[PDB]
């Protein structure tokens, strides 16, 4: 099991066995959750080509910069944002902390960059749960694959 | 079944052997056969509507255009360039957009889009100048393959867009009118494919009409702001270029700090002693200027003229006639620009109305108009009603005007003034005026009186000056 | 209704977050408006009773009405509060000390309480918040959080610590039933 598993063909592909199949609980309405994608708004909006994403410095500062700018100042909320890599991560939000002068996102946000140490992890997730946009899994940045994955 | 369909070409005519019966169109007029102009080619509605189609046997496979590159356009050009992409040659042909918005980025996208050996028509060598500036992201090894093709000289694949080319007609070297039989179009004498037109009122004119009307011209877009003259002959342009894809563009979808909003007026002035004596009893070309020089309505120009040097306000001033230009700018002692103007001197007014807090008026004749980078101001008066085109004082106006700092979102921060003497045939004209600024989109009134204009000093003080002018206009 | 004597502190967030447009003209306007609606509804629901206003703004807090029993006081500064707007954001610690220090003085028998209008999300102030929200629950000081599509957690447990009232306000009908909910008195 993993939670979800309803397209179910991965785990026998993966197994080269067939399991006795079984979903085994009832499930709430889809209206309590929202799962959204973004890329623009209008037809001028081309910064986004993504034929070398880990070198287009235009699509990092257009709505890969803006749109979390623009959602995360509009979505006042505790929000983490989960990139590819912590090169990206460090390329997107300008912070304390900047890679260059030249980066494109000025906000109080949190950082969860390696050596991440297991107290140092505690003390983000305590100013996220109490108050503020920034924190760990408040408004911070921390690559997808990294330790904020296991949560609260 | 059109498979064996053969068609051609006979002096500006053509016609159709052992036809498909083809929708809309005489039928034996006289042979059995289909006749018809070459510039009904267009209409491929008719027959798309039927459900009938057509071959290209007499084709030419050699080498053509890619510019792959883009660019970032207005938002309503975009949806422009997406609608031109939905509707194609059977429901497109013109887009009416101002002079000072991004017309030359429409035209090298359009063809970089549409994509086919294309003819470039302009107007001017300095528009093809800012085409070529406009194009360079799209130019093929930045600056070894682009040349000029007129008068003086021809040479290489493109240019400002692909090969350029001017309307004119003076004899063998004045290009388009001259060319229009040796390249220009994929169906029949078919080096060519795609037309572009700049500036496109320009060609529905009776001799130009012909270059248009001698070719199929498969594939045609044209793109203006004066759009057509006073007498209007734009049921012409549906038939020689194609019918209207946009015309829009308001000022009320860019307001808050993206451009102006205009108060557009039209200002009534009475008629003081003698000059209407004269005004009726002259029929001749000399009455335009007792009804322009009209004391009470340059007293009007001149009040308006303070009021707005008083707030520091930037004013250009119109005047259709280089004598009524002098006689204005002269007592009012305001540079003005025209012709004879060298451009060193006009660079030197220019750059000083707008970069100079002590010049903030300036006096210009017809020259701006479909070119001159008229510099940026906040008010616009016109002496006069003039004969140019209704629509050529919107491309003006909106070329022109911009916002004034601070209100820079508000319901006007910017204007606009038309000056017309009453009991005058200069009055004809405002029923249409008003009518068009209002169905484009602008606020714009009727101002009738100024009582405060009794509360200051002004010229004309006495009839015995009004009669020193009377006499110097009368001559 | 008669039985015992009220004492509630009205909290206003002037913040620059309550500017904006999402609850009716802008949040300042229409929570001012229906608290002057409520202020008349609950003086006649508790005609022996008192109220004080306060505000936190600009990273402070500023006092615009002391403690009374006459109403008009109240209803005559939230029409003069909403000309001068809100910029900012809170200062909420000392709002809870300037409020804790007249409802200390209050005698054994009359309810002490703090309603608070929150549109922030944290507030300015260094002092620890934890601290003195121990101090409210042993002083017998009642804060309850009308907030605007905000659950940020130190305000929510603020409030349930202190005795029970977090509640969330999406419409100018949801606040006026919350207002109109808080005008209900006490048992005794």
């Amino acid at each position: 099991t993993s939670g979800t598993l309803s397209p179910l063909d991965i785990y026998p592909k993966i197994l080269d066995f067939h399991p006795v199949t079984m979903a085994t609980f009832t499930m709430t309405l889809a209206r309590v959750c929202l799962c959204p994608m973004i890329i623009g708004r209008g037809n001028d909006q081309v910064a986004i080509s993504s034929k070398f994403e880990t070198r287009e410095d235009i699509a990092v500062i257009r709505n890969y910069g803006n749109l979390l700018l623009e959602m995360s100042a509009v979505v006042p909320d505790g929000i983490v944002a989960f990139f590819t890599s912590y090169q990206y991560m460090e390329s997107t939000v300008a912070s304390w902390y900047e890679q260059g002068i030249l980066e494109n996102i000025q906000r109080n946000k949190l950082l969860f960059i390696e050596t991440q140490d297991g107290a140092e992890t505690s003390v983000a997730l305590e100013k996220y749960q109490e108050a503020c946009e920034n924190g760990r899994g408040a408004i911070l940045l921390s690559v997808a694959r990294g330790k904020v994955s296991e949560g609260i | 079944i059109p498979m064996d369909l053969f068609d051609f070409y006979e002096q500006m005519d053509k016609d159709e052997e052992e036809e498909e019966e083809t929708q809309t169109v005489s039928f034996e007029v006289k042979q059995e056969m289909i006749e018809e102009l070459q510039k009904r080619c267009i209409h491929l509605e008719y027959p798309l509507l039927a459900e009938y189609d057509f071959r290209n046997d007499s084709v030419n496979p050699d080498i053509n255009i890619d510019l792959k590159p883009t660019a970032v356009l207005r938002p309503y050009q975009e949806k422009s360039l997406r609608k031109m992409f939905g509707n194609g040659r059977a429901r497109s042909g013109v887009i009416v957009l101002p002079c000072g918005a991004g017309k030359s980025l429409v035209g090298v996208t359009a063809a970089c889009t549409v994509r086919k050996r294309c003819l470039v028509l302009g107007n001017s060598a300095v528009s093809v100048e800012q085409w070529k500036a406009q194009f360079k992201m799209w130019s093929t090894i930045d600056d070894s393959q682009i040349c000029r093709f007129t008068s003086d000289a021809k040479d290489k694949p493109i240019g400002c867009s692909v090969a350029i080319s001017t309307y004119s007609m003076l004899g063998h070297t004045t290009k388009r009118s001259w060319e229009a039989e040796r390249v220009m179009e994929w169906l029949k004498t078919q080096e060519w494919g795609l037309m572009i037109l700049d500036e496109v009122h320009t060609i529905p004119a009776k001799m130009f009409r012909r270059v248009l009307t001698i070719v199929q011209a498969h594939c045609k877009l044209g793109l203006t702001a004066t759009l057509v003259r006073e007498d209007d002959k734009i049921v012409d342009l549906n038939f020689l270029i194609g019918p209207k894809l946009y015309e829009a563009n308001w000022m009320e979808l860019q307001n808050n700090g993206y451009i102006a909003k205009v108060q557009c007026a039209e200002v009534w002035c009475p008629m003081s002693p003698e000059f209407y004596r004269e005004y009726v009893a002259i029929k001749t070309k000399k009455r335009i200027l007792l009804y322009t020089m009209n004391p009470n309505k340059f007293r009007a120009c001149q009040f308006l003229i303070k009021f707005h040097e008083r707030r520091n306000d930037k004013i250009i001033v119109f005047a259709d006639n280089v004598f009524a230009l002098k006689e204005y700018a002269i007592r009012l002692n305001k540079p003005y620009i025209y012709g004879p103007t060298s451009q060193g001197e006009r660079m030197q007014i220019l750059q000083n109305f707008k970069h100079n807090p002590k010049i903030n008026t300036i006096f210009i004749s017809k020259v701006g108009d479909t070119s001159f980078d008229l510099p940026e101001a906040n008010v616009l008066i016109q002496i006069s009603s003039h004969g140019g085109s209704r629509r050529q004082e919107a491309q003006r106006l909106g070329r022109v005007l911009r916002a004034k700092k601070g209100m820079v979102a508000e319901e006007y921060n910017a204007f606009f003034y038309s000056l017309v003497s009453q009991d005058t045939q200069e009055m004809a004209y405002s029923t249409k005026r008003q009518r068009f600024l209002v169905d484009q989109g602008y606020s714009f009134k009727v101002i009738t009186k100024l009582a405060g204009m009794e509360e200051e000093d002004l010229a004309f003080s006495t009839k015995e000056e009004q009669q020193q002018l009377l006499q110097k206009v009368l001559a | 209704r008669l039985g015992m004597m009220r004492h509630l502190y009205v909290v206003v967030d002037g913040s620059r977050t309550m500017e904006d447009q999402d609850l009716k003209p802008n949040r300042l306007t229409c929570t001012l408006k229906l608290l002057e609606y409520f202020v008349e509804e609950y003086f006649d629901q508790n005609p022996i009773s008192q109220i004080g206003i306060i505000v936190t703004k600009s990273k402070r807090a500023e006092k615009l009405t002391e403690l009374s029993g006459n109403p008009r006081k109240h209803i005559t500064s939230l029409k003069k509060a909403v000309d001068m707007t809100c910029h900012g954001e809170p200062s909420l610690y000392n709002s809870l000390s300037i409020a804790m220090q007249t409802l200390k003085h209050m005698p054994g028998h009359t309810s002490r309480e703090v309603l608070i209008i929150f549109s922030s999300l944290t507030t300015c102030d260094p002092s620890n918040i934890y601290d003195l929200i121990k101090t409210l629950k042993a002083a017998k000081i009642r804060v309850s959080v009308i907030g605007l599509s905000a659950e940020v957690r130190v305000c929510t447990v603020l409030a349930r610590e202190t005795g029970g009232t977090y509640h969330v306000i999406l419409d100018e009908s949801h606040y006026k039933e919350l207002l109109t909910h808080h005008v209900s008195p006490p048992p005794a």
